């Protein structure tokens, strides 16, 4: 079993955030200027906390990529496919969220 | 016939790349601006409960705990956090 | 073992790196500052980024891994078949290290063709293709479960730490939660509808 380096200055779980962070798959400054894009549809004067806009990438990104686990799970076939729209809504009604 | 959309913002391979996190190899055209769309309305949800809590507040500021409990009420996604 | 002065100097840095990201999670960005390059969001990400590079080479200092005990660091075993060759492979095919892995269904039937044509067990096609879809559901399952696990163990920030279920607002003002049930019954068919209008779209094609 591997040894562990645990910090004397910072816990592993700040550790593990941060990486998480750094896991991330879409840019973002694309991310901040779609959450942008959102925001001015509500109110102009909506101000958010730098770690709103973390929280916000970190589960929409779960969001997406368990839609496409989804569809996944639901495509049995000998030769690979392309997955398709009506993939991921057949999928969804399958085994995802109503 | 084939046609290139113009796009400002999430680009083919992070949606790519999702995908493939997700297990699926290969997408369809219609896929990437379905994951953009789809993104956009997961966001619009969450940001409609998180600002109906700011203004409950009384606050001009988004928190993050407004996320919080915006987030927890959409269902699975951050189901079980905090208890 | 690694020089005690320079691995305390080390700390002390990593310390100062999470006082700044602390900082910058806290800074409160108008509409024009999420239009910038150079946000606290962004200045954060950066931070965050330094800092993972710097404990890495920390685990190089100590001769420890690079592990931060992540829950999907933790062994999926898997043993489902009759065949303990087959069950083996999977098992492999499930516990690479990183965010991404995540076997397809031919992932896992070329990994149970694999192991048989490997070790010459005589299993015919349609034999195989039961095997892999029983092991490809139960390893979905649990792949499902540990990335579950691993985001709601590692969300958010100190900011958030403290929360919990019961505290919700929501729960003594019934004018919020009314406000919040409408949303709700939106939000449903307002993602039902993109889903929906793509597969309308694919058909059109």
């Amino acid at each position: 079993k591997p040894h562990r380096y645990r910090p004397g200055t910072v816990a592993l779980r700040e550790i593990r955030r941060y990486q998480k962070s750094t896991e991330l798959l879409i840019r973002k400054l694309p991310f901040q200027r779609l959450v942008r894009e959102i925001a001015q549809d509500f109110k102009t004067d909506l101000r958010f906390q730098s770690a709103a806009i973390a929280a916000l990438q970190e589960a929409a990104e779960a969001f997406l990529v368990a839609l496409f686990e989804d569809t996944n799970l639901c495509t049995i076939h000998a030769k690979r496919v392309t997955i398709f729209p009506k993939d991921i809504q057949l999928a969804r009604r399958i085994r995802g969220e109503r | 016939k084939v046609l290139r959309d113009n796009i400002q913002g999430i680009t083919k391979p992070a949606i790519r790349r999702l995908a493939r996190r997700g297990g699926v190899k290969r997408i369809s055209g219609l896929i990437y601006e379905e994951t953009r769309g789809v993104l956009k309305v997961f966001l619009e949800n969450v940001i409609r409960d998180a600002v109906t809590y700011t203004e409950h507040a009384k606050r001009k500021t988004v928190t993050a705990m407004d996320v919080v409990y915006a987030l927890k009420r959409q269902g699975r996604t951050l189901y079980g956090f905090g208890g | 073992r690694g020089s005690r002065r320079q691995i305390q100097r080390l700390e002390q840095l990593l310390a100062l790196y999470v006082a700044e990201i602390r900082r910058l999670q806290e800074k409160e960005l108008d509409l024009s500052e999420l239009d910038d390059p150079d946000s606290a969001y962004l200045q954060a990400a950066r931070l965050k980024r330094k800092l993972i590079r710097l404990f890495g080479r920390l685990c190089e200092l100590k001769d420890c891994s690079s592990l931060t005990g992540r829950v999907i660091e933790q062994r999926i075993p898997y043993r489902g078949t009759r065949y303990p060759e087959v069950n083996r492979r999977i098992e492999r095919l499930i516990n690479k290290p990183g965010p991404d892995t995540f076997p397809d269904y031919g992932d896992v039937l070329r990994a149970v063709e694999k192991a048989a044509a490997r070790h010459s067990l005589g299993l015919p096609r349609q034999q195989l293709q039961l095997m892999a879809q029983d092991a490809f559901r139960d390893v979905g399952i649990r792949l499902q479960e540990r990335r579950h696990l691993d985001l709601i163990y590692n969300f958010g920030c100190h900011l958030t730490d403290d929360y919990r279920p019961g505290v919700d607002p929501a729960l003594s003002d019934p004018v919020l939660a009314r406000r919040l049930r409408e949303n709700r019954s939106l939000a449903m068919s307002r993602l039902d509808e993109v889903i929906s209008k793509y597969a309308m779209l694919q058909d059109k094609s």
